[PDB]
């Protein structure tokens, strides 16, 4: 027997999908 | 709002909540609209519960979710236009299985 | 090197290994074999504190998970004189038929 | 799929069962 996942708590915010190149998203790494 | 998530593929997605990006990785072992929702309320399970991941069961499936140091995160800066994006420094696997 | 372990029913082991004690709890959903391959899902387990997954033995799949071990601050194990000093984490292991 | 068991790391030592009582094995707790 597994916990319900109506039993949980979740987070209700705004989620998106980052994307580099998509909606003002940019990733970098050092050189 | 999220593009939809490869039921038979594993993937990996970087999702931006509050002013953080979180790596999530998805491994698999007929409506897809409700499963799409499942999936996405399983993410948002797993962002509610960063500090106490534990399996749980959706009306489909069982979650096993991992959580696993982020290496070389230290090494990425991201950014939406000019605001800095704060990464999570652990990456999230959620093991998905057929609640039978 | 164990007793066998109680397929159907959940339970809580203690195991002294090297100069420490774990604490493992296992959770359901020829029984020789399944003991054996369950001491060695423990014996994974501990090779790979730091890096817990889920791997796959003959005849399941396990999902090993670590939690806190609380209350244990007010505990001292003790083999003869020796000390053994209590692994600060429980270890739930998830055992589910490979199929 | 998941990784088998027999790709993983093991731990080969020695392993027993922790039984207060026997094997002169002993545990205590705090009391006020």
């Amino acid at each position: 027997g597994y916990i319900s996942i109506d039993a949980m708590k979740k987070f209700l915010g705004e989620l998106h999908d980052f994307i580099p190149g998509t909606s003002g998203y940019l990733a970098y790494h050092v050189q | 709002s999220l593009k939809p998530f490869t039921y038979p593929f594993p993937e990996t997605r970087f999702l931006h909540a509050g002013p953080n990006v979180y790596k999530f990785k998805i491994r698999y072992g007929e409506n897809k609209e409700v499963i799409t929702q499942e999936l996405e309320d399983s993410v948002r399970v797993v962002l509610g519960n960063l500090d106490n991941l534990q399996p749980f069961a959706t009306e489909h499936f069982i979650v096993f979710p991992y959580k696993s140091k982020w290496e070389r995160v230290s090494h990425l800066k991201f950014k939406h236009g000019e605001i800095i994006l704060i990464p999570y420094p652990f990456v999230f696997t959620l093991y998905v299985e057929m609640k039978w």
